């Protein structure tokens, strides 16, 4: 893929640690999650594997907590 | 329109293949493919998924169906159901056969997939022709 | 990338064997070339590596000839 | 976007003190078969010309393409992957480039500096100059 | 009325089994629904009462699903 | 365009059915159907009508061809010729077979009709397939 | 039919008592007849079977007389 | 001329047997007639002299009838 | 083109002293199935009218058509090929016409003069009047 | 688009006819036909022409292929190659078969031509059907 | 053909005496030749067989000489 | 004036020998006269004083005679 | 609009100058000036011209009023009336005073002219100011 | 010519003293210059030779200065 | 009009065998303060350039302007009134020009041929070449 | 710009954990007589409504305006200068705002967070959240 | 700011005494108010503090009255 | 257009005031005023500036002419020349008088300034009226 | 002024330490200087008096050195 590799690592970390635990997955839940992750990254891009994995998980977790998303 | 073409081709594929359950999967966002939706289906839903769980499932691109499709081949399995929107095994499915479709911008956009809950299915050379034709048509629609 | 691998071979063959010989490369000439290759493929897609490579080179050659595009 | 590219390249060119600088842009979106110079500063290399700045074929097997897709900057004394000529252009002594990624997170082009002379500021300084422009260009479209 | 009786059964079945469950009925939502049902029928018309009723309900259900239209 | 489609389908129907005389009837005004015109024909005109009497004939909606068509069925008869633009009996006609066509707004818009001056005609199951196909195509044209 | 039942009774009465007797029926004769009947009704709608039948016949008859339409 | 000889016979037959009888000849009426004859031929071209002449006269007659064009 | 036709016909009409003059134009381009009067001067023949000046069928077997395609002018006491009526029109005593050819070198119409009276200036003078207008109309479209 | 249709029909004609070399010829200027170009070809070029000599060849309208086409017939020969862009004889060609195509304005616009360097070719009735179909389609494209 | 017969004689004379001898024939060489011949004629049309043949050959020859076109 | 001097001599000769004698001068008579003189000249420009004066007078005179313009 | 401005300025000039008869002259065709029209007047017409003779009078550019105006000066006379649309002498006029006006493209377009049938008129320095102002305004209007 | 002699002196002075010094003459630069000189004159016309010449040169100089037009 | 100018100049250039030929056009209409080259053939004189072909001031006191207004053609070994440079350009050995007048009968531009070499065909032949083009350009606008 | 404001405010709102957040925009450009809410997140204060989010008069003598023009962020327990109501709104316990400056370097609006509850994250964390959004909004128009 | 101090007092007085009483404040109502105050000032600018304040309040009041704008 | 209005008003101000040298100053960029240009002048340039130095001079906003103008008053001095594009003293100037102009968006956009190389100048109350009128008009032009 | 106070401090420092020393000041030199300073700041805004003054002077100095601007 021609994807920004740091964004991809960040997003995949949020998906694999947080989004995958969403109880109610839908088109809308996925669209809202990507919107938050996309802008969070673009404001301040991570620049290493460790930072991208850590920040992707932490930011997705804050999103789920703050939005009161029901997890599994 | 894409949606009418998707429904028409899914009907043709389901009837021709004699599958028990058939689906059109669609990736989002465009060119990134982090999520997959069942946008249309024919036949009886597997017991492990529901009408309310058809959308927003995370794509694991490390599943070999994803890589096989990007290598230019159809995919089949007795046990691996990459985009079926459940983490549970589904042993009621005995066979799956899928082909990718690529949109008008030549990007991997989803799959056309057939499933069998029984052991007998028509041969892969026939399934290949059925799927390839539908994917050609669907790939022209959007 | 997330590209159709048969289109990609078709296009890359046209590029590497014919488009690179175009005397006057431009945004316009590349857009018209891509438009012709994309539509030709979609009308009758190739389905194996060497078929795609042969057909892509021949169709790009046919395109240059029928459009009177200056080569070399 | 074209205004942003021009403004950012002016700062890149002055702060890097390069002899020639360019913003490259890929087409079609997502597929990157062709690359254009959409803005440049300084003196064009003798091997290219104003009338030949667009539509150059992208060879994705070149080192610069794979390094950028690994998220890293690229530099070389001799390889000028996207410079729109097949000729070797020995008058260039150094190139330094960094990728930019568009709002859809796709590799969309590069910001590149070139030196005809044999001296240039450190890669550490070039890295900061490039990254700053790349982040801004990446948000502009 | 002077209506195609097979389209009428097709449409009425879609209305009575699916459209009446639309959460947000509007001029727009009814126009888009009618446009999809009309074109679908014309492409492949049903030709008997129970066939039309079965196909109309299923096609309206398929329409709601593929367009992510909120029901109930 | 509608008129070219009408002429093409009438030719196909006439040749396929081996009828002696075939016509496309069209109702006016839209959605009211007070008048009917023969807008095209193939073969030899019945002796009871003329080139100058093809237009503006009043529709008797109580003729059962009208009600049969709105009930979703083709119509046939040896003696009842609802829209043939004459009040006279026409005993030279031994058989008629007609199917309705419905326009893009799903309204009863006219008929495609075949006539025989002889006793032998191909079977109704064949006439049904011939007529249904033409009416599907004509119903998409306007 | 979803037709105004009083207009329909009025029109059918004019057709059955007068128009059917026109010697020269044509697209144009039918279009002119409907135009006259349509506006005559809309100006002052009849509202009973007897009034619609009587007025439809009388108005069609006046139209044929005044326009000197050849009858059978 | 450099004309398709089968179209030319088709068109000339339509002209000589039907169009010359048009009551109201105009630029518009000739353009619409030519447009219908040209498209009809291209959809299903005739391929011999007497076939073209027969089909051209019949299609022009069919055209005048379906368009309610006044003749003589 | 329509302005040029009108201006040229006015000069043709006055210098030839004709009773009625017309510019004819063929349609469709290259095929010449129909002929229109697109400009006229003088008194219309009784057999034609303002409402009937366009869309007249061309009979290419008529002498005038074949003579013009041989590049020559045409004159007759009785044959009025493109005059838009099937009636004989005996009130015309003479016609003189010359073809014009468009910028693509295709036979595109005629310039024609008519006399109701029995006297007219010499063909040699008519030839020069017509040719001059034909060359100018031929360049106008 | 015309160019894609020309290439597709030439491929169909070449494969169906089993010819050794096939070409689409196109006349210029429109309606005047003073020059002819080979705009597309399949198979091996005759030794008497080259890639650089495919354009701008003068049309000799007195060659009977030109008149035969305008008379409504296909053309064939063992030795006369009117629009092949060389003045040299080409004895390596044993047979040619061509049909005209006419554009949307009904003007003679070029030819579709098949050539054989061998003595065996499929029969003219088959070549006629192959050529006529391609010329019908190409004549609708521009 | 519906062609101006004097232009046709002029052009054919230039083709048969001069253009046919061009060493490098191409779409572009043919387009440039016709452009010159077309305007040369239209400025001052020839009006006899002899004049058209003579002038067509002479003018084409001057064009080839002045433009330094390589002949055979 | 930046006027074509031959046209000016031609026009002034027509004015001074013919137009000045028109009995009924008007905006319309002057506009029609100039229209005739303008095109007559442009078709075949005179190129000397004597030719312009002679032709301007002769052509204006023919115009007045042929159009039956009342003179003084 | 030009015509309203012409009428307004002519009224101002006529009243201010106390002339007996005042006119606006306009040349045609543009930039060629072969004809001149009285397009508006105030006061009593001279006996040598009439309402029906106001248009289409030939311009004699060799009259010195024409050359004086193109030299940048107003013109006056007791006997020379260049654009007055009659060839007859008019001895009832004892004085004329005119100024040119130039259109928005800076071309000589006509004159504003005052006439006296009596011997007394206000002084030329006043007439110059009156005329110059009107001509400035009229020259902006078209 | 038939030109306003005071505008002509005004314009010619601007041309000869200033416009001829413009570094980049073009259709556009001449049109904008003429537009400014024409409007300036019409707003307040000069009325004698040396006044027109002085004012035309000064206004063209003022124009070049206020528009930052490169001279010499 | 621009197409007509190009077509006519091609014939003028080839038939005159000139080294450089141009159509000049005056602006504004009727006033002729500026002159542009709107079409040219051959090799541009070294003293002018593609970017400087428009907006040149017209000096109406130059001999060529007054000769054209007398309806005659102009030729000179050294005076190039409308050539858009103030420099003398000694590389030109000869110029020949003829005026054209537009449909409103106003002097609207010139058709001009130039020779860098010291030989040229006779003025009598140049006169016919120019006049033919001038009459056609004069009708085109 | 409106898309950028919405996207940036979503991040500001989530990362600050505020109860209500808004982007304010001044009009007319440079003069700042009026202030609008152009994007908001969370629950609107009871004192304002959807129909009353635009056209509120700016009192430039309020502390928040002068602090922002000194380039600093503003916070208060009771003063809500640009909140589009004259009522005191005691349900708000805290506001934190930062100015943004447009591409012409002019004070163009604010990014503001509000708390109905009595707890909020530290000003140091709010400062970073706000500044990041302000820099991006400042480049967007 | 870099503002006209007399306009600023004029506008601020209108705002503080009248616009703040508008019942329905909106983007539109503020734009129309500013447009009226800006044009009124430019047509006849005030030139001292208390004059500007008096005239701004009165003109805003006049504006609300003539436009029937609801206050309080 | 602004430029014509600026030139017209500067001429009026220069003539009315009887100044020796008058200028229109214009600030850039809009609403920021970091630079000032002399865009037009009348009379004789001071010896300390030149035609080539009229543009791009830095604005010192701490000069009291800037603050006086933003306080709503005209400015005058015998020695302080804030926007005159030289750092040198200019003792040849004995008096300056300036007024600000504000554009259609009510922003400080430049000044209209008069200078005297002599000691006698007309009184400030007259200069105020002259300047205020010109600044009102110029402030409407852009 | 409603100006960003950090940009203003940055710009004024560049003006007062560097731009004021430019030998050739012009509209163009001032426009180019502001363009460079504007984007330099917006990429990475300074946030204190000391940083703005220091960076404004240093960046303006680099601009003058790198562009080889002649100083006083």
């Amino acid at each position: 893929m021609n994807v920004d590799p740091h964004f991809d690592k960040f997003m995949e970390s949020g998906i694999r640690h947080v989004y995958m635990l969403f109880e109610n997955k839908s088109v809308e839940s996925s669209e809202q999650f990507y919107s938050f992750m996309r802008t969070t990254y673009k404001n301040d891009p991570c620049s290493s594997d460790f930072e991208c994995i850590e920040r992707g998980a932490e930011m997705a977790q804050s999103y789920a907590r703050i939005m009161n998303i029901k997890l599994e | 329109r894409f949606e009418s073409v998707a429904l028409e081709q899914l009907q043709i594929v389901h009837i021709s293949s004699e599958a028990d359950f058939s689906a059109v999967y669609s990736f989002r966002p465009k060119n990134l493919n982090y999520f997959v939706d069942i946008i249309a289906y024919e036949g009886k839903l597997p017991s492990t998924i529901s009408e309310k769980s058809l959308g927003g499932y995370p794509v694991d691109k490390t599943m070999d169906e994803y890589t096989v499709h990007l290598n230019g081949r159809h995919y089949y399995s007795n046990s691996k159901f990459a985009f079926l929107p459940t983490k549970k095994p589904t042993p009621e499915i005995n066979y799956m056969y899928s082909c990718p479709y690529f949109n008008l911008d030549n990007i991997y956009a989803g799959t056309i997939t057939m499933y069998w809950y029984r052991n007998d299915h028509i041969s892969n050379d026939r399934l290949e022709s059925i799927c390839a034709q539908a994917a050609r048509i669907l790939g022209r629609a959007k």
